[PDB]
């Protein structure tokens, strides 16, 4: 709660095409509206770490926030649970977030 | 449909962890083109889009030399700034700079950009008139005043005027097949009881420029879905019962027709 | 094309 010197990032977790179990896909882990730009974001697959994420789409808004985009390939089943896991100078621990697949 | 043309440069210091990061995109639309990375083993300049394959070697050397020549421009102003402030060595501080241009559907120039922050507020801007400075502190005051005295503005306004959209012009042909296209929302309505939360999405959709609108609202931020289409969902939460009293509008440049849903 | 290197510094000692 340094609030004048960091901005803490808002994670949103989301698929290319409405989940359907074994039809391929794409992951997006789209991190927002941080500050200051220096992050790690990891994507994970039932708690570790999907290797070959591609991060794109670094830019910054308006307000000079830091936005970035990680994504990759997937086929969701109806027992493999994904998250991204994202650690940044404004909070004390990595912060997990996991895919709603029915929102 | 207008088109820009639009560079994000960024420095961020790392006291005792090394020298400043640099990182450059650019961006045609909301299709990053190219990026440059300090860090990278190797650092150039990139081509992230496939028009990007018809520039020869002798367009990869120039822009990664001046890279490298405004990677050293970043870190001196950086450490500037430690002294225009009175800041220590050793916290982290940012530069940013994002320039750039827009032209109309007919390709003429509409505005150009030119803004600096200095961690992550308003240092100093080019006006719209692309002649005179805003200044949003005193020690911009003192930038603005050297910089009106060397004709700094002048500098910035051939290359928004000249380069930046002669070079979109050539973007927007050699990448007409990628970013001329145009691909339409397909749109659902998800229903979630809570009162209930009605859920509009629109998805597969290029351009990004999109209105959604139920006929207050949760949204997101229109948001790229990682294949170069958008995405974007608008909420409302209706009444336990009588929610096909409700519509889902969405506007696109690739629906003549705007879609309802329900 | 990126803008080329930026001509001036901030210069925001002041006197
Ligand atoms: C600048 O910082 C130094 C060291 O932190 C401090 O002792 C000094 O008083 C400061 N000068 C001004 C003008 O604030």
């Amino acid at each position: 709660g340094s609030g004048g010197i960091q901005k803490t990032p808002q994670i949103q977790v989301y698929s290319r095409h409405p989940p359907e179990n074994g039809k391929p896909n794409i992951l997006n882990c789209y991190v927002t509206q941080f500050h200051p730009p220096h992050i790690e974001i990891q994507m994970l697959k039932n708690g570790k770490k999907i290797p070959k994420v591609e991060m794109s789409d670094m830019s910054f808004s308006k307000d000079w926030s830091f936005y970035i985009l990680a994504h990759t390939e997937f086929t969701p089943t109806e027992t493999d649970t994904y998250a991204c896991r994202v650690k940044h100078a404004s909070m004390a621990e990595p912060k997990t977030v996991y895919w709603d697949r029915d929102m | 449909g207008p088109h820009s043309m639009r560079y994000f440069e960024t420095a961020v210091s790392r006291p005792g962890l090394g020298e400043p990061r640099y990182i450059s995109v650019g961006y045609v639309d909301n299709k990053e083109f190219v990026r440059f990375d300090s860090d990278a083993e190797n650092p150039r300049y990139e081509p992230q889009a496939p028009w990007m394959e018809q520039e020869g070697p002798e367009y990869w050397e120039r822009i990664t030399q001046i890279a490298k020549g405004q990677e050293q421009w970043f870190r001196v102003n950086l450490r500037t700034l430690l002294g225009c402030y009175n800041q220590s060595a050793g916290g982290t501080h940012t530069l940013q700079w994002m320039y750039g241009c827009d032209v109309g559907s007919d390709g003429r120039l509409l505005r150009g950009y030119e803004q600096f922050a200095y961690d992550g507020s308003d240092y100093i801007a080019l006006n719209e008139d692309l002649k005179t400075w805003t200044a949003a502190d005193m020690a911009a005051q003192i930038t603005r005043r050297k910089w009106e005295q060397a004709g700094a503005a002048e500098y910035y306004r051939a290359y928004l005027e000249g380069e930046c959209v002669e070079w979109l012009h050539r973007y927007l042909k050699n990448g007409n097949a990628t970013l001329l296209r145009t691909d339409s929302p397909k749109a659902h309505v998800t229903h979630h009881p809570r009162e209930v939360t009605l859920r509009c999405w629109a998805l597969g959709f290029y351009p990004a420029d999109i209105t959604l609108t139920w006929q207050d609202m949760e949204l997101v931020e229109t948001r790229p879905a990682g294949d170069g289409t958008f995405q974007k969902w608008a909420s409302v939460v209706v009444p336990l019962g009588k929610e096909q009293n409700y519509t889902c509008r969405v506007y696109h440049e690739g629906l003549p027709e705007p879609l309802t849903l329900r | 094309h990126p803008g080329s290197v930026n001509e001036f510094d901030f210069g925001c000692g002041g006197s």
